[PDB]
């Protein structure tokens, strides 16, 4: 993988990433893109911050865990956007899939143990 | 009265005779092909433009568009000639006339 | 192929 | 060097151009609407 | 030119008219010298990449195989004939017969129709279609 | 101001941060509008001896050179070397054709003193904009050589300005980019669209264009951000896919004779075609002759 994307997940990290970043986008609250991340971490409603390893450049999602270093938000890089590579319907491998709270979140504890699980592994 | 036909194919058997036999399998419709392009440029004010062509088939096809552009304009000149003096014409030939003119 | 037989046609006219 | 056609084109056009707005200047009610 | 693959073979021709059954089959019974022969070859490459997927022309040359003009006595300089799986079509042009169309037809719509109107005769397997033309005139003033 | 500007830019040309090029910017874009001032200023004061020289020498440093080249004197228009190398034989032709018949009469020697002056000044203006525009497109092959070859070295060196660097700008999401420093004022115009790379491309699509044009430029600040990236690579890969993209912008089988099977459905399946697409018309009152009567004229048609 890329060196500079810090932290990396594992496999089940990865995967349960990939099933949080679907439950928020199927229930409206994950927004895809580079830029609509950049405004939500911007915002300050952005929950967590993921990225892709796998993005030629990748100094292009270096700005994602900076703004985490600026608004104290989690920040993640997926191996590569491929695991979001459908993501909300996107035909393309999703890669900057900023997860803004949800009112009542059918999975707000769960994304809040995502956080705290993403937060271990920058170390 | 039949110089386009007839200079088409003899620009056709003149690029076949001197193509060799590994290129006559199939370039030879690419030629052609590349013969109407070169008609419907010259007939449109479009330049015909082959940059990965010989130069010497490039002359041979400027030649021919040339020659047929002189025997299109002496027939549409013929043509409404005769239509201007009262000849007797079918639909078919007036549109031709027509689109030439 | 087409260029033999259009040779021989053209020889003839 | 080169041609250029369309120069002594363009150069007599804005002569007439400019000599007619300068009989153009001497009309008295052109109307204009902003 | 002459795209058209003409079948040399007398024999080479009746089984090309018995290979196709889906399609039409066209054969031009003229010989190439001729420039009646030379505008019929044209209106057929016209029409050759359009009624392709409905048909399939052949030219012939009747000095190279004689017996299609000494069986079906094809005596015209160049002459339109249509067989549809081993069964000649008529084309109900008006000229007397209908073996043969007989003339330079130089309009490319024309040619299409009429290959259309075949095909169309053919499927539903009327031997004398209906040409919608008035052939019997020479349709011009 | 300018004078300062001028003495910091010739020591960073002489010893060869970011905030330097931007005041050199700054300083190249008032010193445009000193010149252009001057250049009417000197269109205004000359036009006793020479009203036709305006028209003829549309822009301001031709016009500028005519006034210092021929001044007062109509006399400078036959054969001259130094109105041939500014202009062009067609424009020297019609300068010469204006001065023939000027209708005009000089003007005095303080007047035409100023004249020189101003000319001068515009001349040493334009000198030291050009000069502040060297050392900006320098200080940006330094700084953000992608920056500089995807958007153009002005253009990198203001949003670097208005941003506050390549630190900053890297930040800047691609709405921000697109709308750098935009606002009757057009809404989203951003400095991408305000700039040469927008400028060549039509105006209907000029704006969208843009958004190809100021994004990429922003992963040019992801580019620039780092140390990588030196040699320009990634912005003249997607200049040249802003050219495709512009490039495309701008500029047969038979159906089978074969018709439908049978009939079997009917209402509210095929019936909703069939009564708006090939809707159900009069069929009465148009379609009847009355063979007895003639209810229109002999020759209405």
């Amino acid at each position: 993988v890329n060196p500079k994307a810090y932290p990396l997940a594992d496999a089940h990290l990865t995967k349960k990433l990939l099933d949080l970043v679907q439950q928020s986008c199927n229930y409206k609250q994950l927004r895809k893109g580079a830029n609509e991340a950049t405004k939500t971490l911007n915002r300050g409603i952005s929950e967590f911050i993921v990225m892709a390893a796998d993005a030629e450049p990748l100094e292009i999602i270096l700005h994602l865990p900076l703004l985490c270093e600026d608004k104290n938000v989690p920040y993640v890089f997926v191996r590569s956007k491929q695991a979001l590579g459908r993501a909300c319907g996107v035909s393309r491998p999703v890669i900057a899939c900023s997860v803004t709270i949800k009112e009542g979140s059918q999975l707000k504890q769960q994304i809040q143990s995502i956080q705290q699980s993403i937060e271990r592994l920058l170390v | 009265s039949h110089f386009d036909l007839e200079l088409r194919a003899a620009v056709m058997h003149d690029i076949l005779d001197m193509m060799p036999e590994g290129i006559k399998q199939n370039k030879a419709r690419t030629i052609l092909q590349h013969l109407s392009e070169a008609w419907r440029c010259w007939k449109a004010n479009i330049p015909w433009k082959v940059p990965g062509l010989p130069t010497p088939i490039e002359n041979m096809i400027l030649r021919y568009v040339k020659a047929k552009a002189d025997w299109w304009t002496n027939t549409a000149h013929y043509n409404r000639e005769r239509i201007r003096r009262g000849a007797t014409v079918d639909k078919t030939v007036c549109k031709k006339n027509l689109g030439r003119l | 192929d087409i260029e033999s037989s259009l040779k021989q046609l053209a020889e003839r006219r | 060097g080169e041609l250029d056609m369309r120069k002594i084109g363009q150069a007599r056009n804005t002569l007439m151009d400019m000599r007619l707005s300068q009989v153009s200047d001497s009309v008295s009610g052109q109307t204009v609407v902003d | 030119s002459y795209m058209l693959p003409h079948l040399h073979n007398g024999w080479q021709v009746d089984q090309a008219i018995l290979s196709e059954e889906d399609r039409v089959v066209v054969i031009r019974f003229g010989h190439d010298w001729d420039p009646t022969c030379m505008k019929m070859d044209e209106v057929l490459y016209s029409i050759a990449e359009k009624v392709k997927n409905f048909a399939v022309i052949y030219l012939v040359d009747i000095t190279e195989v004689p017996d299609f003009n000494k069986m079906y006595e094809l005596y015209d300089p160049c002459t339109v004939m249509f067989f549809f799986r081993n069964k000649h079509i008529m084309i109900d042009l008006g000229t007397g017969n209908n073996n043969k169309i007989n003339w330079a037809m130089e309009d490319k719509q024309e040619m299409v129709d009429i290959i259309e109107t075949v095909y169309r005769g053919a499927r539903k397997g009327r031997g004398l279609v209906v040409s919608p033309k008035d052939y019997s005139t020479k349709y011009r003033y | 101001m300018f004078a300062e500007i001028m003495m910091k830019i010739e020591e960073y040309i002489s010893k060869q941060e970011y905030r330097v090029i931007v005041d050199a910017n700054n300083l190249t874009v008032e010193i445009e509008n000193e010149l252009n001032i001057i250049h009417k200023f000197i269109r205004d004061k000359y036009s006793k001896r020479f009203p036709e020289l305006e028209s003829l020498v549309p822009n301001a440093l031709d016009y500028i050179r005519t006034v210092k080249e021929l001044g007062n004197s109509l006399d400078k228009c036959k054969n001259n070397e130094n109105l041939q190398q500014i202009l062009t034989n067609a424009t020297i032709m019609v300068v010469s054709v204006t001065a023939s018949t000027t209708q005009g009469q000089q003007l005095s020697e303080e007047e035409l003193e100023r004249l020189e002056e101003a000319c001068d000044m515009a001349l040493e203006l334009n000198a030291s904009k050009h000069r502040i525009y060297e050392y900006v497109e320098s200080r940006m092959s330094f700084i953000a050589p992608n920056l500089s070859i995807i958007i153009g070295a002005s253009t990198a060196a203001k949003i670097m300005g208005v941003a506050g660097g390549l630190t900053n700008l890297s930040k800047m999401p691609a709405c921000n980019i697109m709308l750098l420093g935009a606002q009757s004022v057009l809404p989203h115009t951003g400095y991408i669209y305000h700039s040469d790379i927008v400028q060549s491309l039509p105006p209907d699509l000029r704006r969208k264009a843009a958004r190809l044009v100021a994004a990429k430029c922003t992963l040019a600040a992801r580019v620039d951000s780092f140390h990588e990236s030196t040699e320009g690579k990634v912005g003249y890969e997607l200049k040249d896919e802003i050219e495709r993209k512009f490039d495309k912008w701008q500029e047969k089988p038979l159906p089978a004779p074969l018709d439908g099977q049978r009939k079997k459905r009917g209402g509210r399946r095929y019936r909703k075609m069939k009564e708006r697409l090939g809707l159900t018309e009069i069929r009465k009152q148009a379609n009847r002759m009355s063979f007895g009567e003639i209810e229109e004229d002999a020759y209405q048609e």
